[PDB]
């Protein structure tokens, strides 16, 4: 029940400050114009650019290179993620390595300061159907949540 | 009666249609490949392309065939089948009140003997099946288009043809003259998906693969 | 077999020009050849037994006059059916048009049993009938 | 009841009435906005709710075949009066 | 400048074509980013793919360099004179 | 833009493009040809008229239904303006006569006209208004036509600022009342040039180019304010130029040198005529002046769009006025008339 | 398998000896559509037109198809001759109403939401 | 502001928590003027000069497959490996854990609803948190219909 979502609020043409700072409807040109000289003149590390939650990856990595291009290497993203030690370096540290459908396997699961029930609702189900067959025993290390 | 609303069965007929459907796959084991009679009591011949002109001959000439009226000729486009056209013939023997089916296969780009030689009547309908669906049928006194407009472009009844084409008219005043642009409904066709996702007749079930 | 000088035409089959189609609608157009999944609404799975191929939607403007869903699109409501996904391909490559094809899902088999509703030791115990 | 927009038109049962920065509306001057003044959404409401006497009760629109399909309502709930989902007629139980 | 913007190494699981690399990220890498705690080495593995690297360096630049079937020292010495090339 | 102006479809007949305008005068010549365009890539023309509504006919069937309305409207009368451009992103004015009617005179129609026009479609808060005059357009030049077209554009200037000024020189078409009038100067004897036609030179510009320009002009965010000069490519001597539309029509070519003062009674005799006045002292005067160049002001060549040369677009006018015998004639068999060079 | 019927042609080089005589025709007819068809493009502007058309489908390489459009060819020239084609059927191939579209991605961008 | 297309309007690819890369296909096209996102990001290289290679959207996918080659195989775990490497790299920073308890910032239903910008600017989320915040009171209709 969220498609109703994508019926308000929405953008569908492109909006520029005018003298007073109000933001008006303007063409595509006017626009692109604008950014695009403002990517020109401004370069370097004062270039930057975070990266939403409900992006896609193609957007992802056309913003990387037009970044990259102007030697920005400021790629954020709004979620926090430890980058110290291997970081993103290894694909493993930052992956539901054993995959939805391995919870239906193990037999012992501690999730550490999580709420999977709100926070990925399916998991949670997947953890509900392995705890009802296998018998699976879990423990939480979180605050205590329904 | 006992069956108040389902159709009547004859079966006699079907006895006798299985019968000349053994004497035609007796005489022809060359071409034909494979011949059923249906529920309905009509007899369909599958043959080899090249079965065309000698089969129907000898169905139009034989003393105990003697269908010398090809009532109706067409095709049939399955896209999921290598050769996609079926073209059917359809004849009537009037000296045995009898029809027939002889359907034979073929792919896109591999042409068919006109039977226009045996069945003066195909001349018209080959041009259709030509021109709805693009089998080029060689040895024929005149090929061309019989139905679509002048410099039409493609094969209407070809399944992977949208129902609404791809070119409208119009009349344009600049050049003062009827144009042809790609096309434009102002009510795009709502396509309906009518289907049962339970399974209509046990009898025909496909088996599983 | 075919006895006309029968010639080797070993090069893949090709009526792009044979179609009629135009220039804009054979390339820039993205076939899917796919399984229709069962309609969760409903239980059967009679509509999941034949491959599908479907072209990408495009623009769906409004009539000014009456707002009907005016498109431009000719091969927005053509979806051919295929009994299997390797014919599929072959019709796609035929034609000329690109293709990404989708595997046939299949419910994995379940393993059901009426008694475990009633054990002893374990939590399928059900509290309701 | 069919009343006015502030730019001059009026709006129908379905609450439509084109913008006033918007083009469309050339199509109504020197012609009139058809629109139907007998509103279902007030005629159906001083239709009389009916006391009717018994837990369930059956309506058929009336007219028997002239009507629409006919459907029990359950009379159950003090707090509301039932009503056919097909002609929007009322029914409630004496007072409980 | 073209300071070694970040290295991506693409190697496939199984095939034996990257074995060499598997072996150098084995062992030789916890070193190298001990040596360059700065550096995002990629590490992006994918089934069926030909042991690659990748060197974009500044302003949106890339250098593809095939490790097919290389060994651990072979992909040792054919990363440290990328990462050395630069000042 | 609006909800329903924002560009929708592919340029076809049923594509919301968001040019809805109004084009007075749509009932002749161009006004006919730009609807033709502003009905192809799918804009709401508000179509006004005064004249009867069997004439509108052929305005009917080019746009998608819906989106051609047809109004009543009188020149002297702001508010049937009002009515016709309240709700309007362009108000493009086509109105003109060749000549002076009864009940309308040359400022009239090309100055009264057109302040009311510009005032209306400023207060009612239109953003383009695409004006149209003409190239030898002169306050002291002796015809009245361009004399009061030049006060009309200072005025219509004054009134809307931003509105686009198009003067075209001299349109040839299929109705065009410019190559027809010299092929249908045949039944009166020879052709008579003044002068003999040797000292006045023409730069006709072809009417689908004008029709363009004007919609591009629409479409061009910059075209606001200026003043454009739709001219066409080659500038033809009006002798050569009579020989090649007698050429193309194969008809007789009897040229005739007339005294200026007599070709003026003729224009006063036919202006006689209660009826479509063949010819009026204007009329011969304009054919007269010489295609003033004016280089400083922008061309069509600016709005993206190339002028056709007369010869390829010479044989649609002209193929009615032959007679059998050269009826089928191709567009080469006749070789260009000479051109001064630019 | 590999090797199947052939229409006409047994190679490839039979089959370009049938464009070229189609192309012989079409360029031979090309001023006789012009004066009979009453048309008003210039008589090369209609035999570029011939030769654009035989260049649109230059790419194709299987013998069968080659000959499929020879025939189709010989269709159309045969439309074209005793005038089955009209005016407006023979001018469908100069596309003239259709504004000219864009090839460069920004204006595609500018334009709508299509590849 | 210039306006991006959505998940319902873009044929693009998103990866889920488990490294499986899925992709969504077009179903409505983006409303208004609204345009694909890395079209959007192209045109403005192309506008500022830096134009970027790739022109069609299986470019971008080509493109997506050279930085990462796992983010093409559609529907494939592909399974990552490597631990020791990773929790070697861990073992150096030695960050000190803090007293405050750890509190998923969800807890209730009530929290569940709005979290993305598609939900908060929905309409039957809001009824939902409503539902469920105050009472049983704010879910009353005429259901017989
Ligand atoms: N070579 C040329 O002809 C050139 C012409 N122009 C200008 O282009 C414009 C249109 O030219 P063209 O289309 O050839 O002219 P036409 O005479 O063919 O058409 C003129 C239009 O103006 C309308 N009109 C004239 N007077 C009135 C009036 N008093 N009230 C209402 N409507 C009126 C006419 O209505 P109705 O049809 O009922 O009479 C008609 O729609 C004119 O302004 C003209 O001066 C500019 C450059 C060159
Ligand atoms: C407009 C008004 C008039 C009405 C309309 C006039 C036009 C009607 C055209 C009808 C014919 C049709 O379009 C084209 C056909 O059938 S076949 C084209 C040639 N295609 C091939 O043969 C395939 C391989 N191509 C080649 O081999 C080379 O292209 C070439 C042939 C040049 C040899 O080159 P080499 O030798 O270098
Ligand atoms: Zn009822």
């Amino acid at each position: 029940f969220a498609y109703d979502g994508l019926k308000r609020q929405r953008l569908t043409q492109p909006m520029i400050r005018n003298e007073k700072g109000l933001l008006t409807y303007t063409t595509w040109e006017d626009a692109l114009s604008r950014v695009a000289g403002m990517l020109q003149s401004f370069q370097g590390n004062d270039v930057a650019a975070i990266a939403g939650g409900l992006v896609d990856a193609e957007a992802l990595v056309a913003l990387k290179d037009l970044l990259n291009r102007v030697d920005s290497d400021s790629l954020c993203t709004e979620e926090v993620f430890p980058t110290a030690g291997a970081g993103t370096d290894l694909r493993s540290n930052y992956l539901l390595n054993t995959t939805i459908a391995g919870v239906e396997e193990a037999d012992v699961i501690l999730l550490v300061g999580t709420n999977p029930r709100f926070e990925a609702p399916l998991f949670n189900a997947r953890i509900r159907k392995s705890w009802l067959h296998n018998d699976l025993k879990v423990a939480l290390i979180g605050s205590p949540v329904d | 009666d006992t069956r108040p609303t389902i159709r009547p069965r004859n079966d006699v007929v079907h006895k006798q249609l299985s019968a000349f459907g053994q004497y035609v796959a007796e005489i022809l084991p060359k071409y034909v490949q494979q011949v059923q009679v249906s529920c309905f009591n009509e007899l369909e011949i599958f043959i080899h392309p090249d079965g065309v002109i000698p089969v129907l001959t000898f169905l139009r000439d034989h003393t105990n065939a003697q269908f010398k009226s090809l009532a109706d000729l067409t095709a049939v486009d399955v896209p999921t089948r290598q050769n996609r056209f079926e073209i059917v013939y359809n004849l009537l023997s009037l000296r045995f009140n009898s029809q027939i089916r002889v359907k034979t296969y073929t792919d896109e780009l591999t042409p068919i003997e006109s039977s226009v030689t045996v069945y003066k009547a195909a001349n018209w309908y080959e041009r259709e099946i030509w021109d709805m669906f693009g089998v080029f049928f060689a040895n024929h006194p005149d090929l061309r288009r019989i139905l679509t407009g002048y410099g039409f472009e493609g094969h209407p009844f070809r399944k992977d043809f949208p129902l609404s084409g791809y070119v409208e008219l119009r009349y344009d005043d600049e050049v003062k003259r009827v144009v042809a642009e790609p096309v434009e409904l102002a009510q795009e066709f709502r396509k309906f998906d009518l289907n049962s996702p339970w399974e209509a007749f046990p009898a025909y079930r496909q088996p599983p693969e | 077999t075919q006895d006309t000088q029968l010639i080797a035409v070993d090069e893949k089959l090709d009526i792009t020009t044979l179609t009629g189609v135009p220039e804009e609608h054979i390339k820039t157009r993205k076939v899917r050849i796919f399984v229709p999944a069962r309609n969760n609404m409903q239980s059967g799975v009679n509509n999941t037994k034949k491959w599908k191929m479907e072209f990408d939607t495009r623009e769906r403007w409004e009539n000014p006059l009456m707002g009907w869903s005016s498109t431009a699109d000719p091969l927005s409501n053509l979806v051919l059916t295929f009994s299997t996904k390797e014919d599929a391909v072959a019709f796609a490559e035929k034609n000329g048009w690109s293709f990404d094809v989708e595997e046939r899902k299949v419910p994995k088999p379940k393993s059901k049993s009426y008694g475990a509703n009633f054990s002893w030791n374990k939590r399928t115990r059900v509290s309701t009938k | 009841g069919v009343r006015t927009s502030p730019t001059g038109e009026k709006v129908t049962h379905t609450g439509q009435a084109y913008d006033d920065g918007d083009y469309r509306r050339v199509r109504f001057s020197d012609r009139q906005k058809e629109v139907n003044e007998n509103f279902a959404i007030d005629l159906i409401a001083e239709q009389p709710v009916s006391e009717v006497g018994s837990r369930v009760i059956s309506c058929d629109g009336g007219g028997g075949a002239l009507g629409h399909p006919r459907v029990y309502i359950n009379l159950d709930k003090e707090t509301k009066t039932g009503t056919c989902g097909y002609c929007g007629l009322q029914f409630r139980q004496p007072h409980h | 400048k073209l300071g070694l913007r970040e290295i991506r190494i693409h190697l496939c699981q199984r095939s034996p074509g990257s074995q060499g690399v598997r072996d150098f990220i084995e062992k030789r890498y916890v070193e190298l980013k001990k040596a360059n705690p700065d550096l995002p080495i990629l590490i992006r593995e994918c089934s069926d793919v030909q042991p690659k690297l990748w060197a974009r360096y500044a302003f949106g630049q890339e250098k593809n360099v095939s490790l097919n079937n290389f060994s651990a020292d072979q992909v040792t010495r054919t990363l440290e004179n990328v990462l050395s090339g630069k000042a | 833009l609006h909800h329903a102006l924002i560009p929708h479809g592919k340029g076809g007949r049923s594509s919301v493009s968001g040019i809805v305008a109004t084009v007075f005068g749509a009932t002749g010549f161009l006004g006919r040809y730009v609807v033709n365009h502003l009905g192809r890539m799918g804009s709401q023309v508000i179509v006004p008229y005064r004249c009867e509504p069997y004439d509108t006919m052929h305005l009917r069937p080019m746009g998608d239904l819906g989106q051609i309305i047809f109004m009543e409207w009188n020149g002297k009368d702001k508010d049937s303006i009002r009515k016709v451009v309240e709700h309007s992103n362009v108000v493009i004015n086509l109105v003109g006569r060749e000549w002076e009617t009864k009940n309308f005179d040359f400022e009239d129609v090309f100055v009264k006209i057109p302040h009311a026009i510009a005032q209306v479609s400023k207060e009612a808060g239109v953003e383009k208004l695409i004006h149209i005059s003409h190239l030898n357009a002169d306050i002291k030049s002796p015809s009245r036509y361009l004399r009061s077209k030049a006060v009309g554009e200072k005025e219509v200037r004054a009134a809307f600022p931003e509105a686009t000024i198009i003067k075209p020189s001299d349109i040839f078409g299929r109705e065009d009342r410019f190559l027809n009038y010299f092929a249908s100067m045949r039944w009166f004897g020879g052709v008579p040039l003044i002068s003999l036609g040797k000292e006045t030179v023409k730069q006709p510009v072809y009417i689908v180019d004008v029709s363009k320009g004007i919609i591009n002009a629409i479409k061009d965010p910059d075209a606001k304010g200026k003043t454009f000069a739709f001219v066409g490519p080659n500038r033809y001597l009006l002798f050569d130029l009579v020989q090649y539309i007698f050429a193309v029509a194969y008809r007789p070519f009897l040229p005739y040198p007339l005294p200026h003062f007599a070709y003026r009674w003729v224009g006063r005799l036919f202006e006689v005529s209660p009826f479509e006045p063949w010819t009026t002292r204007d009329k011969v005067e304009r054919v007269h002046m010489s295609d003033m160049t004016l280089p400083h002001l922008p061309g069509l060549e600016d709005l993206g769009i190339q002028a056709t040369p007369l010869e390829l677009k010479a044989i649609e006018v002209l193929r009615r006025h032959r007679t059998y015998r050269w009826l089928t004639s191709e567009m080469e068999d006749v070789k260009p008339a000479k051109t001064v060079n630019i | 398998g590999t090797s199947v019927k052939p229409i006409f042609s047994r190679d490839m080089n039979e089959a370009k000896r049938r464009v070229r005589e189609l192309y012989r025709a079409w360029y031979r007819e090309v001023p006789n559509t012009v004066h009979l068809f009453q048309l008003d493009i210039s008589v090369k502007q209609g035999r570029d037109k011939v030769r654009e058309m035989f260049m649109k489908n230059a790419h194709v390489t299987d013998p069968r198809v080659v000959d499929l459009l020879v025939i189709k060819g010989k269709m159309e020239l045969e439309e074209t001759i005793n005038v089955w084609k009209q005016r407006t059927h023979i001018m469908r191939f100069f596309h003239e109403t259709e504004a000219p579209r864009p090839t460069d991605f920004l204006s595609k961008f500018y334009v709508g939401h299509d590849p | 502001i210039l306006p991006g297309a959505a998940y319902t309007e873009k044929s693009a690819t998103y990866v889920n928590t488990e490294g499986r890369a899925q992709q969504t296909k077009v179903a409505v096209t983006p409303p208004g003027l609204a345009r694909e996102d890395w079209k959007i990001i192209r045109a403005l290289s192309e506008i500022a000069g830096m134009t970027l290679p790739y022109d069609t959207l299986d470019q971008v996918r080509s493109r997506l497959e050279e930085v990462s080659p796992n983010l093409v195989r559609y529907d494939d775990v592909e399974g990552a490996n490597y631990f020791q490497q990773a929790n070697e790299l861990s073992k150096l920073v030695n960050q000190q854990l803090l007293a405050d308890p750890l509190v998923p910032p969800q807890l209730t239903i009530k929290d569940f609803y709005m979290t993305d910008s598609i939900s908060r600017a929905s309409q039957t989320m809001a009824k939902c948190v409503k539902a469920v915040t105050e009472g049983i009171q704010a879910v009353e209709e005429p259901s017989i219909c």
